[PDB]
C-alpha cells in the first residue's frame, strides 16, 4: 500500500482513539460528579412517590 | 555515478613508468592479457546490456517531504499534530544517521588514500568528523530505545538550561 495510505489511515485511527480516550476520561469525571453531588440522571435511587398520599379530610383535624 | 563534492576524491598523481633494468615486468603483459581476454568481452556484454537498457527508459524519483510543524509548535496531547512532528523527527533522525555515515566514509577513505601520512593529511576530514560526532551526540545520544520527539526536546531544553547557567555564572 501507499505510504500516503498508511499515513492518513494512521491519522484516522489516532483521531478515533484519541476521541474515545477523551470521552472515557469524561465518562469517569461525569460518574464521579454524579455519585458525589447526586443531581444527575444517574444514581437516582428511588424515594417515596408522592402520588401515594391521601389528601382527603381525615377524622381528627391535627394533621 | 555520484557527486564528487559530497564524496571528495583528490586528483590522482600517478608517476610515469621509468624502467631501470632490461628484464621485463610480467605486470604489463598481464595487463595486456587482462585487457584482451577479459576487459573487452566484459565491456561488450555491458554494451549489449546497456543497449537493452536504452530501449525502455523510465525514472524513479526521490520522495520529497514538505516540512510539517515540528514538536515545539504542537499542543500537548494532540496526537494528530505530534504524530506529524514525530514522523518528521524520525525522518530527520535517519537522515542525520546517514550524514554521520557519509562523514565516516570520508574519514576512512582519507585514511586509506593518504597512505602512512594519514595522520597529517586528514586534518579537515577528522575536524569535520569530530564536529558531526559532537553535534550528533548533543542531539540524539542518551535518548534510550523508546526515543521520540519529546525526549529530544527535553534533552535540548536540559542542555540549554546548562548553557544558560554556564553563561550566567561566567558573566
Amino acid at each position: 500500500d501507499a505510504p500516503e495510505k498508511n499515513y492518513e489511515r494512521t491519522m484516522a485511527i489516532l483521531q478515533i482513539e484519541s476521541e474515545k480516550a477523551e470521552l472515557r476520561l469524561k465518562e469517569l469525571e461525569v460518574r464521579r460528579l454524579m455519585r458525589a453531588k447526586g443531581d444527575g440522571p444517574w444514581f437516582q435511587y428511588p424515594t417515596i412517590d408522592k402520588a401515594l398520599i391521601d389528601h382527603s379530610p381525615k377524622a381528627t383535624p391535627d394533621n | 555515478s555520484w557527486d564528487k563534492d559530497v564524496y571528495p576524491e583528490p586528483p590522482r598523481r600517478t608517476p610515469a613508468p621509468s624502467p631501470q633494468t632490461s628484464l621485463p615486468n610480467p605486470i604489463t603483459y598481464l595487463t595486456k592479457a587482462f585487457d584482451l581476454l577479459v576487459d573487452r568481452p566484459v565491456t561488450l556484454v555491458r554494451e549489449f546490456i546497456e543497449r537493452q537498457h536504452a530501449k525502455n527508459k523510465y525514472y524513479y524519483y526521490h520522495r520529497e517531504f514538505r516540512r510539517v510543524p515540528d514538536i515545539t509548535e504542537c499542543h500537548e496531547k494532540d496526537v494528530l499534530c505530534m504524530f506529524e512532528a514525530e514522523m518528521q523527527w524520525k525522518r530527520d533522525y535517519k537522515v542525520d544517521q546517514e550524514i554521520v555515515n557519509i562523514i565516516q566514509e570520508r574519514l576512512k577513505a582519507c585514511q586509506q588514500r593518504e597512505g602512512e601520512s594519514h595522520r597529517q593529511n586528514c586534518a579537515k576530514e577528522l575536524q569535520q568528523f569530530t564536529q558531526v560526532v559532537k553535534a550528533y551526540q548533543d542531539r540524539y545520544h542518551d535518548l534510550g530505545a523508546h526515543y521520540s520527539a519529546r525526549k529530544c526536546l527535553a534533552k535540548q531544553k536540559q542542555r540549554m538550561l546548562a548553557e544558560r547557567k554556564a553563561t550566567k555564572e561566567a558573566a
